[PDB]
């Protein structure tokens, strides 16, 4: 029907900076646009309405633009509590499309990815299953890659990822990648090695473990 | 068996209305008792019909 | 004032029903507008339908999404919006809102709901098994010894972890749940540093209200 | 015969009508009743505590253990008291109850 | 009523216009429509809704038994209550056609304040026919058009071809 | 004054006008002469019948005398307290009413010929110098018939259109 | 705001008239400035001071409560006390805050209503010898003098005088 292209789909900026969302309709939705941010764990909370008009008590840092087709929505002042979510949604006609959303992150200095290995636990051992265990913690920015070798040599099935927001106090990220396979296939290989290429280091940080 | 916030001796009131006119005498938490037959805010405008 | 509650979420096989409550509370001026939006976790948000008032003839619009399986119904009696979903599919799954204007005329949605999510699998409701993490037996050299929970195989989501009673919790970094083969996995770690452990002893704790399953799993050192 | 731009104001089907100093019986396109005229017509327990019901006991004939009044020997707690206007099972041995109304006064606390 | 728009010089409602209170209509030769001006829809919703709040607000805040020697005291009682109960009741009454009368006027006024900017936007550039319309003595396209009801209209742009329209 | 037409551009009342509230003065060839516009006065009337109707209806629902013994007094203060009371909180009701309401009266009469005259300009147009006084030059001749026009408000400006504007720009 | 000249037509106030609540400002070959205009100042002040002095005297007679004493076989008649009190309380607590807010209302649109008022008194004399801009200025055909410029704040001014002056500068 309707398509909103909304972009960046993530910024990075820090305190006191000035940001810009843009919001694309396919066709002229007019000036019936709105502005929507979304706080983690929460619904959504009306920022703007009819595109440059705030809704009633809104902070003036907030601010939008456009008619037709562009559209524009500005967080002037930046402020710690802001860096979340925003959507925009048309409400030119049904159905009452939404962007793809824009994620905002706190500009922060690079950091460290802390990394641990965790071989299968003997009570995990004895239920037929070996899940071994790297955690990569605390490390800007969140662009990374992980390599799991077995006896030196790459292995593919069986990893799983998993990420962490922006946290909260250390404007840091981290990571969790479980490499999962049978018991069998496990006390066959020796040793286990958890490679992570991140940008900080410039030669990539290798936590291995043997028996 | 039944519940309310207010009640009457006609019957319970649930509502969200700042008056009511049901009766004098109502124990819990209710809205103002008047005498009045109506009151309505008119909030949209004239109705004029058109040409 | 407002304050829009929603309700009835769950878990259903595809195929299958659920229905949706959406109650309003407050003075307001307008029951107008009523809409459903939905959020499958991590995607954006979705426009399902709306229902109008009594007096504007209580008609209803859909999303072709949706369309024909769903139904935006009210009882004013409970004073209650609801969405009957019928013939539910997988991709279906999502936390849904109950959203509204606020004004006559419907420029943006300005009364939301709490939300309430809404699953859809052939999977049946399944128990965690929560191993602790040992580190490594080469001894810790280190300036801060780090350890972990590895929770796997349970459905639906979610579980909630706390460490030692949410005694010492902090400077934990719990990373979402991942589904890998039909059923979802999750993990987290507490990072100590070299005194506090094995010395002082923390244990692991693990609720699925799902499948009823609450469990502990104090973490031990191996040698 | 040139390009042409007008304002105006909203019009519907509204049949909604309110008063006004000036005027009365004035038609709107919007308005809100203020006014809550009905309620369910039963008596109710109140914050999901039930009423003690007197039946045809009077306070006096329940307090003194009226022996029609039996059935109010035990009482749980209750949000309000219900008394009918002449209940039938006062003080069979008849008399007189001193401070009767204050002491209804200080029941209602 | 008081501004004189509503019910006044502008004669009539539009069923046409569902998307607001007040707004636009315009013809020219890529189209006709009805448009809402939703800024000045929406901040009289707000202003209606701060009103009927605080009649809430402001009107936001047990029975006794006597003998027949407490006549005079039941009756101060009956008195005191009933008292209260007209005192309020007026003051709801009141409270409520007052308001309904200052309501009415504020969406004429709104009207008139909308009507009045796009004249004194759009100055001799057009006729003023009177009945709320403008007639336009220079091509004016959606553009244009949307440049008057988002109150950027430009007057030195279309300047002198309307004069000279104006005058031939 | 709210609406700037009494004691506004309109500097002063006519005692001239005799047959109504509001109204017209023509002056042309045929003669000069004060002419009301009962519409609007007699309309503006019912407005204010209706008000005043109010502002009595709702006033209409008082003192029971009673007599208290020596040892009574607290009671008897208490009875006093409540009657003057109500007393007191009535006669504000009813001094506010009045005076509120009288603003609201004359605001009235004010909008009323701030209306009135521009009801006439919009109508005019061109055809007249608006002097500012409340009073329009016209540009062309003005029978009777057309003053009479103006008054029941038709007065087609075409027909006078050239006629003016001719005698207007040269 | 009603009568849309203040954040109306006038789009902002002035941080530099500080000689009254409404004015002029004028520009010429001899200079700009600043102007208030007092009359209308000085009366609308006056409005307002019969305005405040009729919320307090009208205020200033109602219900005192006077301290009782009730025992314990008394507490009918204690309530009943406080709920009278209580009542005229509440009462005149309405009275107090529903008089406050609706003559602010009003007193923002009577402004309102006296700077509209100035600009429609001093254009109604200018005339045409103006262009209305609709920021709340007018520009002049013909040059004008302070002279001119005090006769239009203080209502004389000559239209038949700058008539010409003005209609030659204009049709060119
Ligand atoms: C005032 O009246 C309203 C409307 O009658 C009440 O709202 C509704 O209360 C009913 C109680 O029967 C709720 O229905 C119940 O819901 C529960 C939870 O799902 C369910 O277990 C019961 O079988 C029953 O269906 C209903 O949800 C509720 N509606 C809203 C809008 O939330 C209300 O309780 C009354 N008083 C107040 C204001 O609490
Ligand atoms: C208003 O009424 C007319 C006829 O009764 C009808 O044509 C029109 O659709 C109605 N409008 C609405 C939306 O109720
Ligand atoms: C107003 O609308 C015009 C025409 O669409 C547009 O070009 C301009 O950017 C807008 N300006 C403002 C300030 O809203
Ligand atoms: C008005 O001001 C002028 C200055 O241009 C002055 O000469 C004249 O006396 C004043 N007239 C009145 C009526 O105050």
């Amino acid at each position: 029907d309707i398509q909103m292209t909304q972009s960046p789909a993530s910024q990075s900026a820090s305190l006191g900076e000035s940001v810009t969302i843009t919001c694309l309709a396919s066709q002229t939705i007019g000036t019936w646009l709105a502005w929507y941010q979304q706080k983690p764990g929460k619904s959504p909370q009306l920022l703007i309405y009819a595109a440059t008009s705030l809704a009633d008590g809104v902070p003036s840092r907030f601010s939008g633009s456009g008619s037709g087709t562009k559209f524009s929505f500005k967080i002037s002042s930046l402020q710690a509590e802001d860096f979340v979510s925003y959507y925009c949604q048309q409400l030119y006609s049904t159905p009452w499309t939404f962007g793809g959303g824009t994620r905002l992150e706190i500009k922060r200095a690079d950091a460290a990815p802390t990394v641990s290995i965790f071989p299968p636990s003997s009570e995990q051992l004895t239920s037929g299953g070996a899940s071994v265990v790297c955690f990569l913690n605390n490390f800007y920015p969140k662009d990374i890659n992980v390599k799991w070798k077995i006896d030196g040599s790459e292995r593919q099935n069986g990893v799983l990822n998993s990420w962490t927001d922006q946290d909260s106090k250390d404007s840091t990220y981290s990571m969790s990648s479980t490499l999962t396979l049978t018991k069998d296939e496990y006390e066959r290989h020796n040793s286990y090695t958890c490679e992570a290429t991140h940008k900080t280091s410039t030669s990539p940080i290798v936590k291995s473990f043997n028996r | 068996n039944c519940e309310t916030k207010c009640q009457t001796p006609l019957g319970a009131i649930n509502t969200t209305l700042p008056f009511h006119n049901v009766h004098p005498l109502t124990i819990g938490e209710c809205p103002k008792y008047v005498k009045s037959e109506k009151l309505v805010l008119a909030t949209g405008l004239r109705n004029v019909p058109q040409i | 004032e407002v304050k829009l509650v929603e309700s009835g979420g769950g878990l259903v096989q595809p195929g299958g029903s659920l229905r949706l409550s959406c109650g309003t509370s407050g003075f307001t001026l307008t029951d107008d507008y009523m809409t459903w939006v939905r959020q499958p976790p991590g995607k954006a948000l979705e426009w399902l339908g709306f229902i109008r008032d009594r007096a504007n003839g209580y008609t209803t619009e859909y999303s072709a999404s949706v369309k024909g399986r769903f139904t935006i119904s009210r009882d004013n009696s409970q004073s209650i919006v609801y969405l009957q979903m019928n013939t539910l599919r997988v991709e279906d799954s999502a936390t849904y809102y109950c959203a509204r204007p606020k004004g006559y005329f419907p420029y943006a949605m300005d009364y939301w709901g709490q939300g309430t999510s809404v699953i859809v699998s052939s999977t049946k409701t399944t128990a965690p098994s929560v191993y602790p993490l040992a580190p490594v037996c080469g001894d810790t050299t280190g300036s801060s010894v780090t350890l972990g929970c590895l929770v796997k195989g349970y459905f639906p989501e979610p579980v909630t972890l706390t460490w030692n009673s949410g005694s010492l919790s902090s400077g934990v970094h719990t990373f979402p749940a991942v589904l890998q083969s039909d059923l979802y996995t999750l993990s987290s770690s507490v990072t100590v540093t070299s005194s506090t452990w094995p010395s002082q002893s923390i244990t692991c704790n693990v609720a699925h209200p799902a499948s009823s399953t609450k469990v502990d799993k104090k973490i031990e050192p191996r040698g | 015969p040139g390009d042409q731009i007008c304002i105006g104001y909203h019009a519907n089907n509204s049949t909604e009508k309110v008063d006004t100093i000036l005027e009365r019986n004035v038609t709107v396109t919007h308005a809100k009743d203020i006014l809550e005229k009905t309620h369910n017509g039963k008596l109710c327990k109140l914050n999901g505590i039930p009423p003690l019901e007197l039946g045809d006991c009077s306070i006096a004939g329940w307090l003194l253990g009226n022996p029609e009044c039996d059935r109010l020997l035990s009482v749980p707690e209750w949000s309000y008291i219900m008394e009918k206007e002449n209940p039938r099972d006062g003080l069979c041995y008849p008399g007189s109850f001193n401070d009767y109304e204050e002491l209804k006064h200080l029941l209602s606390s | 009523g008081l501004f004189g728009a509503i019910a006044g010089f502008i004669e009539g409602g539009w069923q046409g216009m569902v998307d607001g209170w007040y707004g636009y209509h315009h013809s020219n030769d890529q189209g006709s429509g009805y448009a809402a001006d939703k800024e000045s829809t929406q901040k009289a919703f707000d202003g209606i809704t701060n009103k009927v709040n605080s009649v809430i607000e402001k009107m936001n805040t047990v029975g006794k038994e006597f003998s027949n020697l407490e006549r005079r005291l039941e009756n101060l009682n009956k008195k005191m209550e009933d008292g209260f109960l007209d005192v309020w009741t007026y003051n709801a009454e009141l409270l409520v056609l007052m308001e309904n009368e200052r309501t009415l006027d504020f969406h004429d006024s709104n009207v008139k304040n909308l009507y009045d900017k796009v004249r004194m936007q759009l100055r001799d550039n057009v006729k003023e026919l009177g009945n709320g319309c403008f007639e336009f003595y220079h091509k004016c396209d959606d553009e244009c058009m949307n440049s008057v009801k988002n109150g950027t209209y430009d007057y030195p742009k279309y300047e002198e071809e309307s004069k000279l329209n104006r005058n031939e």
